Order: structure tokens, then C-alpha cells, then sequence
């Protein structure tokens, strides 16, 4: 075949988004979880299967304890990650990685060890001709088809912010904020408890993740919505648990995402996301700011909440000079923006020379990741 | 058709060793007959599956020899007549061949101590009964089914209430025409039965149950909302069944759906799933067919007449399908392979004892491993029930355990038994087949799909009992029945048992071996397709036989021959002629510089490795080149 | 022979259900009773036979006092148990236990001593190559051919409840309730006495056991049926005693099994069986409950009463979320479910390595029962 295709994998914590480069959507997207049988089984002709990976784990949740191998964009446990990748290639895609160059995503400002060790695995686990490790934000910017913008990247892992102008990139200006979907989830299960509902275990932690993925939304003004919580009508929603129990969540709903804008709720000093965006833009040269204000791109799973764009717009506009208009461009399909970006990058002809080649690695070692790529 | 098989040739063969004459069947069967009168022990002739080859036709020639030798009313000419019967019931149109024997045929020719024919009987060990229920993607079930369908007129069809192929669930892949016009063949087969002396009544009864097996398909069990048990809302089909047998519809309906079981001494019902009852239906189909087949063989042997019985000994002739390989290779393929494994092992053992005794006859003591052992780990891989459990055993375990999938099966066998060297998981990209083993023939790939379903043969004792009570003579007489009988009972298990019976029977006797190959698809001579012959050499074990004898000292030459023939080799070593012919060889081997590993000194012969005589022969052509040169030069100058 | 077969014995109190592994029904099933001649005999050329065991005792009831050696899943008297096993092997099966591995059932949450001592006997009484001791509930779940369910196991001994998901098993969730067929019998003979019929002795205690085994049934609403007892027509049934006396039992019939649902009748606080099932399910992880509500399996002799399933369905459905449908799967042939399960387990190939081997016992002692098996 010509070009051999190429493989693309986005692993921020939470989800693996994988598929062939050269396609508009990934084939396989499943949770990055390694569940292990915590309870000793007593039958015969079970499994045994030491552990389960991917949406298999979601299916068989109750038995397993689930461990997310990636936290804050850092891989805690490598064998687990390897297992997840194994599952992606063999269980879903059904590819021999020897037959494809593979692109990995990775978060900014992230420890060297992850990049280096990541590459070490790809070469000395799944024998592969070539690979590349790329910054998440840039990829989403490509996916949006814009050359310039400040990409607000918040996955389940961590939140990141990379201003870009006319390609280029500003290292000093790049900002990385420790908040995530996962931290919102931890907050949310906390806030439920004041209602009586107690979710103590990893299994049901994912149930609240599911709740947040739909029920929660961001206030266009927090205090107003909280005021109107007095007369509860629309702000309460019934949710059905798999157990059959019913949950009813009022104001607690929208204050969950509020945390992004008020990390004091979580107890961290680190400024809210909008202020971090200012922190990034303000670090940039005076000249370019005009378009960064106007070209803010949101990406990642934890920007999905309804109404986030609007709130960011209102806050940024409030803070900034009203001399210039602040457009925020947040597409739907943002969740997959990183992966799409990866697809487009591996599809690019010129890119086909920038790969880290197996050969190059074998001569020069794992450390070469930083040398060559950003 | 070759001029061979005259009287002069056969007379010519008599009382001689195999080497003494040219290769022929008459020779090997002479070996068997002579070994019997000589050794007074029973003999067996193994023919390995090949078409369609006319293996039987050849075997008629063997019988012809047998008749002429043993004397003192023609031969059993009805043996020719038997072929279409067993062919019709037993064989099916498959990818390898349009006619292939699923069942093994064991033909016993009974001999008194005098060496005369007391009579003969047929025995049929292995059957694939699962073929009737279930089939390959592009193949046909047994011939009789199709030839019944097209062949029977309204006269018979109206009694049997046969329908076209599309009507039956149990018939896969539709009609799958196949004709051949058919119908004519069926007509031939009826006469073939009749001459044998079965009554028209009996034939109609037989054909009725052959419908009955097919009818088991028309019954539909419908799962019920909420309850497990399921049921049969449509009485029509099973009503038809009940007409076709002695069964009362109601009796049968309760029995099948909710059977009663003896929990001593007081009976209790059972709840059965839709799946379970379906398997029971398929079971009774399959077991019914098997029973039918058995009865045919016994009733046939009654149609064969014997003189004064029980005297004294027999010669078995085994016709069974050989080691099979397809692209896909399903479950039945595995069972066939398993049997061919054991047969092959017997051959190795036989060869082993032959060589070990040959060494003593030549006075060479040598110890070497049993050749049979080569196959043994592969056999244990498939068979061994216990410590590590076998593929069949593990399949059975999968089948019974609650929610069993095919995938859980393969995973389980990998986990349980992957450390086995003959077992290979392909892994990674396809590799369409999900696991593979390494036989004597080579590496074969197996697809695990629907193996659990094929394996299940649970049998209701209640319905069985009803059959035992049938009104009609035929079926009731058939069901005239220890193991795990009832539920459990798996096809793999039964098959294994049946093979064990056969291996015991063959093992009791002294076997002899014939290997049949077809040159081509053409059905014409003068064309040998090397690839096809290679394939056949793989599946008949002949390659294994060569790789066996290589391990020993295959080439055996007498002292006298070795000296007279090869003397040209070493003028130096060979003395002035002390003679006695031992000393000659001593000298020759000595100066020719050969490893003592590579030969032995025997009484009448020297045993040689492979390639030793190749070197010596090269020294004879080199020596001959030297001598041709010296001669020609001397004459010239 | 290949596989040697294997032997299976279910001893919850009341009945020994024994037979060959690899068969769909046990060969021998007889009452676990040791009757002793209480009255001194005066003839010559009697017996003497110090005691009778099995349905022999049933035949010659009047003379004997019967002692059930097992109470509440605990063996009171060991020599008696040994005698019963003796009877099973020699009198019915006609096997040398040296020639067969033997599987025993045993109830959950049961004292260690019983398992340990049980094994001690099997090795040092009936010399046997191997044995295993297995939980009753699991076996029935196997027999039902389902991988998941909450098995309500009530024999004559005691009632037990073990939730199982996808194999596995939840120790904390396992519940054991002190009610049984035997307690119902004791209640029943009490309740007859208000009618005039007085059954004071072990002999006739079994007569009332027999009555209960047919005449009694469970109300689909207790109060309604008791109300309709006013106009007695169908609720009375004549029963014939062996004495020739006739008994006529009305409302007293169905309130006997009612006890399972209202142990206040018996005077115990311990919740009714349906509430105990909820107690089990509620202990389990939120995720799996959905299928446990739907997969409840009833086993054991004292679930045989007509209408139990229906009542359990109505009560559980009433208590639970009606968001999810509560199927209860109670097969007929449930009585024998444990034994069938045993048959299937010993039939399993892989199981053939999990046996407790004679050898292993001889090295490691009796205590190894817990170490190896559940
Ligand atoms: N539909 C949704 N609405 C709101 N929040 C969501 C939604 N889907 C996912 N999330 C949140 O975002 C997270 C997924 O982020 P993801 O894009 O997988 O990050 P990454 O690409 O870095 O792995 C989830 O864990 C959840 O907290
Ligand atoms: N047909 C029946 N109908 C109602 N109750 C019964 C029936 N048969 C037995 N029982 C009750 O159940 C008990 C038998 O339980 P069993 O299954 O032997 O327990 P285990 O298996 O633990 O020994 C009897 O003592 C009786 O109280
Ligand atoms: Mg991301
Ligand atoms: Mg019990």
C-alpha cells in the first residue's frame, strides 16, 4: 500500500481515542481503566483473567476496583498503560503496529520521563517502524483549521493552555492548571453527600462521572442561578441509578462546574480558568493579543458542559479591554479535537519525514524525544 | 482398467516374501494370510482414506486373492452390493470429494483353522453423526438424505410425508444441487437393498425413520415470556413425528419439554431451557441416526450368511477416511485428525516391533525409543482428561458450565494448555483460525466457532424410554438399550469411546498397511500432480514413516551383495580373498573411513544410515570415472 | 476406567442426597435419621441391631426414637453422621470410597469445626483418594446453569443466602438466617394443638413433616386467605394418618409457611426471608444489583411449597424500586439442585485438579480445608 496509513492515539487520562490517521473520526474510544478482581471468585471455569481493560471494565464494574493508570497527564503505572495500548491495538483496531507509524498525544509542561518512557515502550514493546509524540493543544488547533488561537485544553487529566500565533508557539506563555474532569468528579461526589447520597467506591465514582457528563451545566451567572434555586422547579432533575434508585439534584448540579471558575471551592489558590487564560495572554507580546482574545479555542472532554463558552466569554470580556471583541470559538465535536488533529497531522505529507524513526531511536536512544520534537 | 488381477499373477504370488516379487496388494495380503496360518493370530489391513479411490474396489481384488488362495458358490458378490447401501447412508459430498466415507468400515473375513472362509461380517466403528445435524458451509450431508428427497415418488413420499429441502431446518445450505439428476441413484439403491433380501416393508420403515431424523428439525421450540422452560405451540410437526413413530403427541410433548428423572426411587420433573430442549432434539436426531446405522449393519450381516460359526479367526480390513485438512477445519475435522493420530501411532509401534525383532534376527542389540511416543504428546494434548486436561475434556467442561461462549473456550484452553509444545496460538493479525496444533502431517489450524453447540448431545432418558415403548416394530427394536448417559454425554466423549473400542480391536491383532493416492482430479492416467501427492503423503503418514526409518538404519545390505557389488570401491582394503564375506566388509568399512555410529555388524547383513551408501556410491562413480579413464587411455595409447 | 467417576453427597439436615457425579439425578436419597430402639425388646432371634439408619427408620418408626444428627447445618453427633455415610456407601451405592473422590456439600457461615472434622472423617474413616467440601448455594447456581444470581438456599437445616455475580461471590453480603423446614414443623405441630390434634413424639413429628410436605401452601396474601377462612370450603383438607385417624386442617394449613415471612410468629426478631434477601442485595455494590433483583434462584427442600415464588416476587417488588423488573427463577426440581450442582462440578475437568488430595491432607493436616477451598 501507499503511505501505509498511520495510527493515532490520544491518551489524556480517562479515555483512549484511537484510530487510523486519515479519517475524520477515531474507530475506538473507550475508558482508560484497568479493573482488577478485588473479590476472590468461587466457581470453576471462570476467566480467570487477572484484570479487565476498556469498556469491558465498565460492563463488569461491581466486582472490580478500577485504577486509572494516568493521573494529571502523568502515567502512574506503566504496565497498566501498556495493557491499555495492547487492548487498543489487538482488541479493537486489529493491527500489527510493525505495519504502522504511531502518533501519540501528550500534555504540555509534562515530565520528561513520560515522553521518554512512552517512546521506550512503543519501540521496545510493540515493535513499530516510527512514532511521534505531540502536544495536545496544537493538535486541536489543527483540527479547528485555524493557524492562530489560544487553545484551552482541559481533559480528564489536567488543564492546559497554549497560545499560538501564525503557527509558532510561546513557551513562557504556556500555562498548566491542575484542575480536571476528575477533580470535578471528586468535588461532585463530595457535594452529593450533603443531600444524603453517598458514593464511596470507584465503581459508583464512575456513576457520578456519568451524571456529570449529562446533568451538570455551567451558570451564566452563578449567584443568580443559586438564588433561583430557592424555588426549585427546573434546576432539579431526576436521575436513575443502575441500582434502580433515583437521585434528585438541584443547585448542586451547576455549582459542580462552577469550580473551574472558583477553585476556592476545591480549596486551591490556583486561579480560575478564565484568569489563567488572561495569565497566558498577558505573558504574550502586546502585538498579537488582539487575535488571541478573538481566537480562543476550547478542547477536551471537560469543556463539553453546556454554557461554558458563554461564561468564559462574559468573564474574559469583563476582565479585558472592551476595545476589542472577544470571540470564543468552541466547536461541538471538541471532545475529539485532539484525535482529529492527530489524524490530520499524520495525513500531512511533509510530516512523514519528521517521524522519530525506529532506526534513529536504536542509534541515539530514548532521550532523543526532546531533541527532535517539541 | 489394468490387465492385472488374473489367475496366473495370484498363483505366482503364493507363499513368497514381499521382496521376492514386485509390489502388489496380493503380496501384503499374502503376508497377512501367511502370518495368520503361521502365527495363528488375527490380522488387520489398514487402508487410509483416499476418495473415491476405489479403495473398496481394490479390496474386492484382495478378497479375490483370498478366495483363490483359500479353497475349497462364488465369493460374496453382495459385498459389491453393500457398497451403495453403506455409501448412501455413510457418505456425503464434501469439499475434498463428492463421495467420502465418514464412517469407518471394518470388514471381517472369518477363517477356520483350516484356512477356509466360514463367512464374513461388517463392522462400522466411528461414525460422524454430527454431520446429519450440522454441516460445513459448502458441503452436503449424507447421500441418502438427498437421494431420498428427489428419489422417492408420491407413492413413498406420501407415506413418509417428505418435503423439499427448503422445508427442513436440519438441512443446511438449502437443497445444494448437487444433482446429478439423483432419483435414479435412489432407484438403484432400492434394488441394491432388495437383492440383499430386505422386504419392501422393511425398506419403507427404514426410509420413514430417515424422514424422522429430518423431521426433528421441523419441530420448533418457542421461548416463553419470562419462564425458562419454553414450549412447543405448534403440534403439527411433532404430530407428524408421532405418526412417523409410535409416540403419542401429548406423551412426547411433556417428555421432551419437561422430562422426568429418577431421583431414586421416586420421579421428579425437570425444567428445561429452550437451548437445552433444542440440543435434546438434535441429540435424538443424531442418536436415532446412529442407531439406525447400527441396525443396518447388523441386519446386513444377517443378510450375509455364514457356514459353521465361531471357527476360528479373522482378517480385518479397515476402510476409514484419512487425515483431513481443509482451509477452515471445524470440529469434526479435529475428531478425524485425532483418530488418524492413534492409527498412525499404532503403525509406528508396529514398525517399531518389526525393527526391534529384525535387529535380533541379525544379532544386533540396539535400544531406541518407541516411535509411537512421537504422537503421544499430541494425543494427550487432544485427549488427556486429568492433570493438565485435554482439548476434548476442556471442551466438555466449557459446554456444561453455565454461560459458555466459544471465546471463553479458546481463552480457557490457552490459559490451561498453551505450555504444550504441539499447541500453538497464532496471535496478532489473522490467522483466521483461532488455535492450531502440530500433527504428524503438519500444522493445522482450527476455527472454534460453534464448537460448544456441536459438542452438546444431551439425551433425555424419558423420550428415549418412549421410543423403547414405540408401537412400530422398527424403531422400538432399534432403541433396545454405565457411562455418564443422560445430559452430560458429549459427542466428543462418545466419539472417544468408540475410537477406544476400535483401537482395542485393532490392537488385539497384527496390522498391515496400505496407502492410497489419487494422482489427479482428471479421472485419467498419465498425469501425476506432485502437489496433490505431497499432500496425500502428509496426511497418510508416509512422510512420517520416512522420518521414522531415518532415525534407525534403513539401508540393510547383505555381506555378499555389499562385497560383490561394491568391490570396485576399495582395491586396497579388500584382500587376496580370505572370503567368508564378513572380513571383506570389515576391511571395506574400515578403510572407507566410516563412523561406527553409521553402521552395525549383523549376522547376514550390515545396517546402514541414510546417505552412507550415498557417499559409497559416489566413491563407486568416482572410482568408475577413474577406471573408465584408465581403461580408455590404455586402449587409446 | 477413565476419570474414575466421582461421588457426590449433599448433607443439609434431613436428607442425604447421594449418587455418582456425572449423572443428572442422584441414586439414593433418604432421610438422615438414626433411630434407636427405645423400648427393650422381648423375643429371641430379633436383630438386635443397636440402631437403624435411613428409610429403614421410617419403616420401623414407632419403636424407635429418632435423632437427626445434623441441626442448623451443624453436626450434633459425629458417630451418627458416620453411620449415615456408612449406610450411603455400603447399603445403597455399594462403592468402596477408596475407588472414588467424594464431594460433600456444606452450608455457609458454618463453623470451621464441621468442615475440618468432616474432612478428618472422610480421610480417616472411609479411606478415600480425594475429597472436596463445597458451599451449597453455589452448587445450586451451577445446577441452574446461570453465572449470576442470588441463591436463596433453605433446606431443613438452615436458610442461607449468597449473592454471586459473574462467578465471584461476596462474603460480607452472604446472609444466614435461622429458619428451616424443621422449625416450620415445630411451629406446625404447635398450631395443630389448637385444633385438638396432639403430636408429642418424634415418630409423629415426621407424620407432620409429611403433612407439611404436601398440604401446606403459601398465601399470595396472608390476611386475605385468613379472611376467607371464615367460610371454610377449599382451605380444609382431610388427611389420613397411618393410624387410620383423619385430620382436617383449615387456615392452620397456610399460616405454617407464612412463618418464613413473619418470624414473629415463631418469636424470632430475625427478619423474614424476603427482607433477608434485601439485606443481602443491599450489602452488594450498587452496580450489580440490577441483575440480582432479576436473577434470584431458590433452592433446597423448604422452597418447595406451592406459591412461595409468587409471594417472594410480590414482596420484593413491593419493597424494591419498580424501576427494574424482579424476575425470580425457581425451577421445579429445585429440591435436588444442590446435588445436581455437585454432579456438574465433579464432572468438570479443571475441577479435577482442585480436589483436596489424600496426600495433601496427610502432609498438611485437616486444617487445610479453609486454606484451599472456600
Ligand atoms: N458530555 C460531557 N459533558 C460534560 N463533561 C464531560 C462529558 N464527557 C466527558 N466529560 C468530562 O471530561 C472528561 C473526559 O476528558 P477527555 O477528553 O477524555 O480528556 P483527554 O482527552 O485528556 O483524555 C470526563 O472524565 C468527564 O469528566
Ligand atoms: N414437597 C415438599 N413440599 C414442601 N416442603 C417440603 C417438601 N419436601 C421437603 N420439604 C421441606 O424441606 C425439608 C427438606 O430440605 P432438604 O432439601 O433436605 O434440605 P437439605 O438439602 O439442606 O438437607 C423437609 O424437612 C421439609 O420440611
Ligand atoms: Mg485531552
Ligand atoms: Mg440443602
Amino acid at each position: 500500500e501507499e503511505e501505509i496509513a498511520a495510527l493515532v492515539i490520544d491518551n489524556g487520562s480517562g479515555m483512549c481515542k484511537a484510530g487510523f490517521a486519515g479519517d475524520d473520526a477515531p474507530r475506538a474510544v473507550f475508558p482508560s481503566i484497568v479493573g482488577r478482581p478485588r473479590h476472590q471468585g468461587v466457581m470453576v471455569g471462570m476467566g480467570q483473567k487477572d484484570s479487565y481493560v476498556g469498556d469491558e471494565a465498565q460492563s463488569k464494574r461491581g466486582i472490580l476496583t478500577l485504577k486509572y493508570p494516568i493521573e494529571h497527564g502523568i502515567v502512574t503505572n506503566w504496565d497498566d498503560m501498556e495493557k491499555i495500548w495492547h487492548h487498543t491495538f489487538y482488541n479493537e483496531l486489529r493491527v500489527a503496529p510493525e505495519e504502522h507509524p504511531v502518533l501519540l498525544t501528550e500534555a504540555p509542561l509534562n515530565p520528561k520521563a513520560n515522553r521518554e518512557k512512552m517512546t521506550q515502550i512503543m519501540f521496545e514493546t510493540f515493535n513499530t517502524p516510527a512514532m511521534y509524540v505531540a502536544i495536545q493543544a496544537v493538535l486541536s488547533l489543527y483540527a479547528s483549521g485555524r493557524t492562530t488561537g489560544i487553545v484551552m485544553d482541559s481533559g480528564d487529566g489536567v488543564t492546559h493552555t497554549v497560545p499560538i500565533y501564525e503557527g509558532y508557539a510561546l513557551p513562557h506563555a504556556i500555562l498548566r492548571l491542575d484542575l480536571a474532569g476528575r477533580d470535578l468528579t471528586d468535588y461532585l461526589m463530595k457535594i452529593l453527600t450533603e443531600r444524603g447520597y453517598s458514593f464511596t467506591t470507584t465503581a459508583e465514582r464512575e456513576i457520578v462521572r456519568d451524571i456529570k457528563e449529562k446533568l451538570c451545566y455551567v451558570a451564566l451567572d452563578f449567584e443568580q442561578e443559586m438564588a433561583t434555586a430557592a424555588s426549585s422547579s427546573s434546576l432539579e432533575k431526576s436521575y436513575e441509578l443502575p441500582d434502580g434508585q433515583v437521585i434528585t439534584i438541584g443547585n448542586e448540579r451547576f455549582r459542580c462546574p462552577e469550580a473551574l471558575f472558583q477553585p476556592s471551592f476545591l480549596g486551591m489558590e490556583s486561579c480560575g480558568i478564565h484568569e489563567t487564560t488572561f495569565n497566558s495572554i498577558m505573558k504574550c507580546d502586546v502585538d498579537i493579543r488582539k487575535d488571541l482574545y478573538a481566537n480562543t479555542v476550547l478542547s477536551g472532554g471537560t469543556t463539553m458542559y453546556p454554557g461554558i463558552a458563554d461564561r468564559m466569554q462574559k468573564e474574559i470580556t469583563a476582565l479585558a479591554p472592551s476595545t476589542m471583541k472577544i470571540k470564543i470559538i468552541a466547536p461541538p465535536e471538541r471532545k475529539y479535537s485532539v484525535w482529529i488533529g492527530g489524524s490530520i497531522l499524520a495525513s500531512l505529507s511533509t510530516f512523514q519525514q519528521m517521524w522519530i524513526s525506529k532506526q534513529e531511536y536504536d542509534e541515539s536512544g530514548p532521550s532523543i524525544v526532546h531533541r527532535k520534537c517539541f | 482398467q489394468l490387465p492385472i488381477y488374473t489367475e496366473a499373477i495370484v498363483e505366482m504370488y503364493r507363499g513368497k516374501k514381499r521382496h521376492e516379487v514386485p509390489p502388489h496388494v496380493y503380496a501384503v495380503t499374502e503376508g497377512a494370510y501367511r502370518s495368520m496360518l503361521q502365527d495363528r493370530e488375527d490380522q488387520s489391513i489398514l487402508c487410509t482414506g483416499e476418495s473415491g479411490a476405489g479403495k473398496t474396489e481394490n479390496t474386492k481384488k484382495v478378497i479375490q486373492y483370498l478366495a483363490h488362495v483359500a479353497s475349497s458358490g462364488e465369493l460374496e458378490r453382495q459385498l459389491l452390493q453393500a457398497n451403495p447401501i453403506l455409501e448412501a447412508f455413510g457418505n456425503a459430498k464434501t469439499v475434498k470429494n463428492d463421495n467420502s466415507s465418514r464412517f469407518g468400515k471394518f470388514i471381517r473375513i472369518n477363517f477356520d483353522v483350516a484356512g477356509y472362509i466360514v463367512g464374513a461380517n461388517i463392522e462400522t466403528y466411528l461414525l460422524e453423526k454430527s454431520r446429519a445435524i450440522r454441516q460445513a458451509k459448502d458441503e452436503c450431508s449424507f447421500h441418502i438424505f438427498y437421494q431420498l428427497l428427489g428419489g422417492a415418488g408420491e407413492q413413498l413420499k406420501a407415506d413418509l410425508l417428505l418435503e423439499p429441502c427448503s422445508h427442513y431446518r436440519f438441512l443446511t445450505n438449502g437443497p445444494s444441487s448437487s444433482p446429478g439428476q439423483e432419483r435414479e441413484l435412489f432407484q438403484e439403491t432400492l434394488e441394491s437393498l432388495r437383492v440383499l433380501g430386505f422386504s419392501h416393508e422393511e425398506i419403507i420403515s427404514m426410509l420413514r425413520m430417515v424422514s424422522a431424523v429430518l423431521q426433528f428439525g421441523n419441530i420448533a421450540l418457542k421461548r416463553e415470556r419470562n419462564t425458562d422452560q419454553a414450549t412447543m405451540p405448534d403440534n403439527t410437526a411433532a404430530q407428524k413425528l408421532c405418526r412417523l413413530l409410535g409416540l403419542g403427541v401429548t406423551d412426547f410433548s411433556r417428555a421432551l419439554l419437561t422430562p422426568r428423572i429418577k431421583v431414586g426411587r421416586d420421579y421428579v420433573q425437570k425444567a428445561q431451557t429452550k437451548e437445552q430442549a433444542d440440543f435434546a432434539l438434535e441429540a435424538l436426531a443424531k442418536a436415532t441416526y446412529e442407531r439406525l446405522f447400527r441396525w443396518l449393519v447388523l441386519r446386513l450381516n444377517r443378510a450375509l450368511d455364514r457356514s459353521p460359526r465361531q471357527g476360528a479367526s479373522f482378517l480385518g480390513i479397515l476402510d476409514i477416511a484419512g487425515f483431513e485438512i481443509f482451509q477452515l477445519n471445524s470440529f469434526e475435522q479435529l475428531c478425524i485428525n485425532y483418530t488418524n493420530e492413534k492409527l498412525q501411532q499404532l503403525f509406528n509401534h508396529t514398525m517399531f516391533v518389526l525393527e526391534q525383532e529384525e535387529y535380533q534376527r541379525e544379532g544386533i542389540p540396539w535400544t531406541f525409543l518407541d516411535f509411537g511416543l512421537d504422537l503421544q504428546p499430541c494425543i494427550d494434548l487432544i485427549e488427556r482428561p486429568a492433570n493438565p486436561p485435554g482439548l476434548l475434556a476442556l471442551l466438555d467442561e466449557e459446554c456444561w458450565f453455565p454461560k459458555a461462549t466459544d471465546k471463553s473456550f479458546v481463552e480457557k484452553v490457552a490459559q490451561e494448555q498453551g505450555g504444550h509444545p504441539k499447541f500453538q496460538r497464532p496471535r496478532h493479525l489473522r490467522d483466521q483460525a483461532d488455535f492450531s496444533v502440530l500433527h504428524y502431517a503438519g500444522k493445522v489450524d482450527y476455527k472454534a466457532n460453534e464448537w460448544l453447540m456441536k459438542n452438546m448431545d444431551p439425551l433425555n432418558d424419558n423420550v428415549a424410554a418412549l421410543l423403547h415403548q414405540s408401537t412400530d416394530r422398527l424403531t422400538a427394536e432399534i432403541w433396545k438399550d454405565r457411562p455418564r448417559r443422560g445430559m452430560f454425554r458429549t459427542v466428543g466423549q462418545l466419539y472417544k469411546e468408540s475410537l477406544s473400542r476400535l483401537m482395542a480391536t485393532l490392537s488385539n491383532t497384527n496390522p498391515s498397511f496400505v496407502r492410497c493416492i489419487v494422482p489427479n482430479h482428471e479421472k485419467r492416467a498419465g498425469k501425476l500432480e506432485p502437489r496433490l501427492v505431497l499432500d496425500q503423503l502428509r496426511c497418510n503418514g508416509v512422510l512420517e514413516g520416512i522420518r521414522i526409518c531415518r532415525q534407525g538404519f534403513p539401508n540393510r545390505i547383505l555381506f555378499q551383495e555389499f562385497r560383490q557389488r561394491y568391490e570396485i570401491l576399495t582395491p586396497n582394503a579388500i584382500p587376496k580373498g580370505f572370503m567368508d564375506g564378513k572380513q571383506a566388509c570389515e576391511k571395506m568399512i574400515q578403510a572407507l573411513e566410516l563412523d561406527p555410529n553409521l553402521y552395525r555388524v549383523g549376522q547376514s547383513k550390515i545396517f546402514f544410515r541414510a546417505g552412507v551408501l550415498a557417499q559409497l556410491e559416489e566413491e563407486r562413480a568416482s572410482e568408475q570415472t577413474k577406471s573408465d579413464y584408465l581403461k580408455r587411455a590404455n586402449e587409446l595409447v
